[PDB]
C-alpha cells in the first residue's frame, strides 16, 4: 500500500 | 471522452497555469551547505514538501484525472524527479551558473562527491532554457509532457497531441515563423532527453544516500525511489 | 560547413547511403545456451556493429566538421542508443519479438525483460506511425548529435544548427507525404518524445553492462569496456 | 583509446 495510492485520492 | 481533447489551446494554457505548484522556501539559516549531509538533507526536504504539491498539480493537469489510479500512481513513479528538476532548471534561468533549489537556497558547482556531475548538467539545461528565451506558458505544456510521456508504456497520445497544438499555438502567437515554429518545438523536446538522462543518473545518487542511510529520507521519497528499482 | 548547404532530400540521401549493414549473431539452434552466453551473443554482436557504426558516424554530415575528442564523446554517449533505435526498426514487422539479427529472432519468453518489453513497446510504437525508412535515418542522426550534446561553445552552436536542419528534414518529409501542418507538428514531437524513451532505455543498459561487467562471465570486449567506463 | 584511433583513421 503505497502513500502515492492514498495521496492521489485525497 | 475526456474534457482535455474538447480544450481549446487557451483554455489548455490557462488551466497549466493555474495548477502551477507554488514555489517553496528551504530551511532558514544562512549558514552555506558545504557538506553531504546538510546539502542533501535539504535537497530531500524539499522535494518531500513539493512532491505534495506536485500531487495536486497532476490532478490538475487535463487528462490526468481521466487515467486509472493505478496509471496516475505510475506516471508519477517514473517522472517526479524529471518535474522537479526541469522546474529547478527554470527557477535558475535568471541565476546563470546557479541553481535556484529555493529563493533562499542558492547553490554553486563549488558545494559533495559524484554530485557535480549531475550540477554541471542541470547547469547546462538552465543555460540552455536561457539562451532560448524560454517562456513561462512554453515551461508548463514541457511539465505536463514530461507527466504524460515519461511512462508511457491511445488516449494520452491524443492528449500529447493537443499540447503539441497548444506549444506551437504559444509560438505562432509570439510571432515565430513556419519554419521557426517547428524547430523551436524540435529544440525544447529534445532538451526532454536530456532531462530524462539527468532524472536517471539523479535516481542512482538517491540511491547511493539510501544505502548509506546517512540522510533521513521520508517514506515517500523511499517508494518513489523503489519504483525505480 | 558542408551539411548547412545540403537539401533536405540531398540529406536524406546521403543517410540512406551510409545505413551500416545488417550483421549476424552467432546463435546456433543445436548449441545449448546458457543465460552468460544468451548474453554473450549480443555483446558480440554489438562489439562488431561498432567499428560499422564509428563509420557511419563520419557519414552523417556535420559530423566530421567536429574535433576528434568531440566525435568520441558523441559516440560514447550515444553508441547503445544507436543500436537500440536501429533493433526497434528492424524489429517493426516482427510484433511481440525483437529481431537482433537475421537469425536470432526472440520473444518475452526466452528474451532484463523489463528492458526487452521497452523495445518491444518501441519498435511497436513506430509500426502504428508507419514510420519511414527516411524518418528513421533523421532520428539516428539526431540521437548521435544530441545525446551527448549538453555534456568549444562554437562546436555546440554548430551541432545545434546541424539538428536544425535535420528538424527542416524530417517536416519536408513529412509534408512530402501529404501531412497537413497540424499532422507535421504533432508527429515531430511524436518521434522526439520516442528519443526520451529510447535514451531511459539506453540508461538501464548501461548499468546491466556494468553488473555483467562485474559479474566476470559474460565475455566484454576492451571497446565495450572502455566505453562502459566512459560512462562512468 | 579505441574509439580515438577507429575515428582517426
Ligand atoms: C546536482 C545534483 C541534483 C540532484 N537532485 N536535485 C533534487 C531536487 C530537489 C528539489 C527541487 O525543486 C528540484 C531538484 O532537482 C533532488 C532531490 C532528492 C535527491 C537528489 C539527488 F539526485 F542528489 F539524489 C536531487
Ligand atoms: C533485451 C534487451 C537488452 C539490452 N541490450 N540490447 C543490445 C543490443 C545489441 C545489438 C543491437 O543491434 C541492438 C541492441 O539493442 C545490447 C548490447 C550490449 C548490452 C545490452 C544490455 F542488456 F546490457 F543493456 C544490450
Amino acid at each position: 500500500h503505497k502513500i502515492l495510492h492514498r495521496l492521489l485520492q485525497d | 471522452n475526456s474534457l482535455a481533447l474538447s480544450l481549446t489551446a487557451d483554455q489548455m494554457v490557462s488551466a497549466l497555469l493555474d495548477a502551477e505548484p507554488p514555489i517553496l522556501y528551504s530551511e532558514y539559516d544562512p549558514t552555506r551547505p558545504f557538506s553531504e549531509a546538510s546539502m542533501m538533507g535539504l535537497l530531500t526536504n524539499l522535494a518531500d514538501r513539493e512532491l505534495v504539491h506536485m500531487i495536486n498539480w497532476a490532478k490538475r493537469v487535463p487528462g490526468f484525472v481521466d487515467l486509472t489510479l493505478h496509471d496516475q500512481v505510475h506516471l508519477l513513479e517514473c517522472a517526479w524527479l524529471e518535474i522537479l528538476m526541469i522546474g529547478l532548471v527554470w527557477r535558475s534561468m535568471e541565476h546563470p551558473g546557479k541553481l535556484l533549489f529555493a529563493p533562499n537556497l542558492l547553490l554553486d558547482r563549488n558545494q559533495v562527491e559524484g554530485m557535480v556531475e549531475i550540477f554541471d548538467m542541470l547547469l547546462a539545461t538552465s543555460s540552455r532554457f536561457r539562451m532560448m528565451n524560454l517562456q513561462g506558458e512554453e515551461f508548463v505544456c514541457l511539465k505536463s509532457i514530461i507527466l504524460l510521456n515519461s511512462g508511457v508504456y491511445d488516449h494520452i497520445h491524443r492528449v500529447l497531441d493537443k499540447i503539441t497544438d497548444t506549444l506551437i499555438h504559444l509560438m505562432a502567437k509570439a510571432g515565430l515563423t513556419l519554419q521557426q515554429q517547428h524547430q523551436r518545438l524540435a529544440q525544447l523536446l529534445l532538451i526532454l532527453s536530456h532531462i530524462r538522462h539527468m532524472s536517471n543518473k539523479g535516481m542512482e545518487h538517491l540511491y547511493s544516500m539510501k544505502c548509506k542511510n546517512v540522510v533521513p529520507l521520508s517514506d515517500l521519497l523511499l517508494e518513489m525511489l523503489d519504483a525505480h528499482r
